[PDB]
């Protein structure tokens, strides 16, 4: 999974948050693009921009009316992939000042 | 007149705190689905101080 | 009335409705001011006038 899109129209007419985890770095922007189809494999009024089975990754995404808050954790698991019931806690990453209205989201895969 | 400075006259709901919105769509005041109709039932919302 | 001699026709002791007006294309011109047309139906007055 390369990352996420969050917004309302998800392309054109208004801003929509794009987050790409581009291998070495996170890359983030708020103007729209048509890209979706296959970025995971080898084989415009842009008013904000930012850069920064045995493993289970956990995230929380929140919009606090203002800002966009992200928490995460990286956890080891056995290959029983259905969320083994061992308790875990997620820690803050970022608190981005984006101010964008959001109702819908999508996954980059 | 310096018309280059503008404000949104109305919106279908009030902003949430620090919600930022540059949308240029026609505000529907009445029954007409606007589609470029302006000045009655429908209005362009970005007014100027001039 | 002739406009140099315009008339203050009194309205009193009754409930108004401006929504039946602002929804309607029944006039060669219609305008409302100071508040959104939706807010007019919340107002109260000692008298109203045509
Ligand atoms: C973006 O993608 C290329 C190829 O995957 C990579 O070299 C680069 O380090 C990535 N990150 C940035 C910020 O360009
Ligand atoms: C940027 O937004 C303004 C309205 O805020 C609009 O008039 C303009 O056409 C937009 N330009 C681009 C390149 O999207």
């Amino acid at each position: 999974i390369r990352g996420w899109i969050f917004g309302t129209t998800l392309d054109s007419k208004t801003q929509s948050l794009l987050i790409v985890n581009n291998a070495t770095n996170v890359v983030i922007k708020v103007c729209e693009f048509q890209f979706c189809n296959d970025p995971f494999l080898g084989v415009n009024n842009c008013t904000f921009e930012y850069v920064s089975f045995k493993n289970l990754r956990e995230f929380v995404f929140k919009n606090i009316d203002g800002y966009f808050k992200i928490y995460s954790k990286h956890t080891p698991i056995n290959l029983v992939r259905g969320l083994p019931q061992g308790f875990s806690a997620l820690e803050p990453l970022v608190d981005l000042p984006i101010g964008i209205n959001i109702t819908r989201f999508q996954t980059l895969l | 007149g310096n018309y280059n400075y503008l404000y949104r006259l109305f919106r279908k709901s009030n902003l949430k705190p620090f919600e930022r919105d540059i949308s240029t769509e026609i505000y529907q005041a009445g029954s007409t689905p606007c589609n470029g109709v302006k000045g009655f039932n429908c209005y362009f919302p970005l007014q100027s101080y001039g | 009335a002739s406009v140099y001699a315009w008339n203050r026709k009194r309205i009193s002791n009754c409930v108004a409705d401006y929504s039946v007006l602002y929804n309607s294309a029944s006039f060669s011109t219609f305008k409302c001011y100071g508040v959104s047309p939706t807010k007019l139906n919340d107002l109260c007055f000692t008298n109203v006038y045509a």
